[PDB]
């Protein structure tokens, strides 16, 4: 399974 | 940007046997950008139903891909893949030789 | 015994129309087991192996609207790295994303990694103890400071070393006819005549699985690297791998030379001779 937390931006 | 050639190997999933269903393979890496095209050629003339792998990336950021398709080798029949990208001026041939 | 799990993200900006391309593949191991494809009509994460399809509805639904949410950060991600770099908005660029965990023998965490790359070159990874970032230029500083106050390295572990391998158990024991079996190579010689006084000997080995493997012609008992020719390891398109190494010695001396053969799947590495 991907990650399951909060996507952050660079 | 960076800009790679791919390396290109042409080959059959198991040893080849005139008239005996077997597998082409075209396995091309090293490549980047992700851009490429790929066709499996029958006697020079592009196979129809041949499938690819999902993209992927080597360590160093390179990209890989395997295109394939069922096939019958003849000894009459010759075989190649066709490749192009943008690191190339035309397309590359690279023919199948069954010894390798 | 040690085992891995990884994601592999790439996304491609198309200057002249639309949305970056995305692609996501998942593997265990040298398996790929699932794929998203922008491209593709589903819009759906799809099996890419008999073991996943075990999975019913509710994971389908969870992995598709995670891996399209990673779609949107790179699409976000390509249009700032374009103003990081002061580029042109003609050109299409790419970014790629790898991450995954590994567990041990134990079935216990081993190890983590997250790295990011911008044109094919690196941009910003964990570090080792997934605390901290590498970047790789002045660009991805600005990345790792803002990731350093948004606590993002945390977030990230939490998932590498809890998560991320309580899926990997998950898959090892669903999927363990194949992902927990090793296929040891198949191995043989050829020899052929060059001439009237110079063969080649070519050591195969076919039918491998994981692709990790190594093949090394001795003479006399002593590694030979000279005269030698090989190709890389490469996949057979039915899951497992196929590598060849060759020489070329003089007719009548084939006895002295041998092929050795090391591979997870063999409890003893194996030489070859000719005749």
């Amino acid at each position: 399974g991907v990650y399951d937390g909060r996507e952050h931006t660079v | 940007m960076i800009q790679r050639t791919p390396k290109i190997q042409v080959y059959s999933r198991h040893p080849a046997e005139n008239g005996k269903s077997n597998f082409l393979n075209c396995y091309v890496s090293g490549f980047h950008p992700s851009d490429i095209e790929v066709d499996l050629l029958k006697n020079g003339e592009r196979i129809e139903k041949v499938e690819h792998s999902d993209l992927s990336f080597s360590k160093d950021w390179s990209f890989y891909l395997l295109y394939y398709t069922e096939f019958t080798p003849t000894e009459k029949d010759e075989y190649a893949c066709r490749v192009n990208h943008v690191t190339l001026s035309q397309p590359k041939i690279v023919k199948w030789d069954r010894d390798m | 015994g040690s085992h891995s799990m990884r994601y592999f993200f790439t996304s491609v900006s198309r200057p002249g129309r639309g949305e970056p391309r995305f692609i996501a593949v998942g593997y265990v191991d040298d398996t790929q087991f699932v794929r998203f494809d922008s491209d593709a009509a589903s819009q759906r994460m799809e099996p890419r192996a008999p073991w996943i399809e075990q999975e019913g509805p509710e994971y389908w639904d969870g992995e598709t609207r995670k891996v399209k949410a990673h779609s949107q950060t790179h699409r976000v991600d390509l249009g700032t790295l374009r103003g990081y770099y002061n580029q042109s908005e003609a050109g299409s660029h790419t970014v790629q994303r790898m991450y995954g965990c590994d567990v041990g023998s134990d079935w216990r965490f081993l190890r983590g990694y997250h790295q990011y790359a911008y044109d094919g070159k690196d941009y910003i990874a964990l570090k080792e103890d997934l605390r901290s970032w590498t970047a790789a230029d002045m660009a991805a500083q600005t990345t790792k400071h803002k990731w350093e106050a948004a606590h993002v390295a945390e977030q990230l572990r939490a998932y590498l070393e809890g998560t991320c391998v309580e899926w990997l158990r998950r898959y090892l024991e669903n999927g363990k006819e194949t992902l927990q079996r090793t296929d040891a190579p198949k191995t043989h010689m050829t020899h052929h005549a060059v001439s009237d006084h110079e063969a080649t000997l070519r050591c195969w080995a076919l039918s491998f699985y994981p692709a990790e493997i190594t093949l090394t012609w001795q003479r006399d008992g002593e590694d030979q690297t000279q005269d030698t020719e090989l190709v890389e390891t490469r996949p057979a398109g039915d899951g497992t791998f196929q590598k060849w190494a060759a020489v070329v010695v003089p007719s009548g001396q084939e006895q002295r030379y041998t092929c050795h053969v090391q591979h997870e799947g063999l409890p003893k590495p194996l030489t070859l001779r000719w005749e």
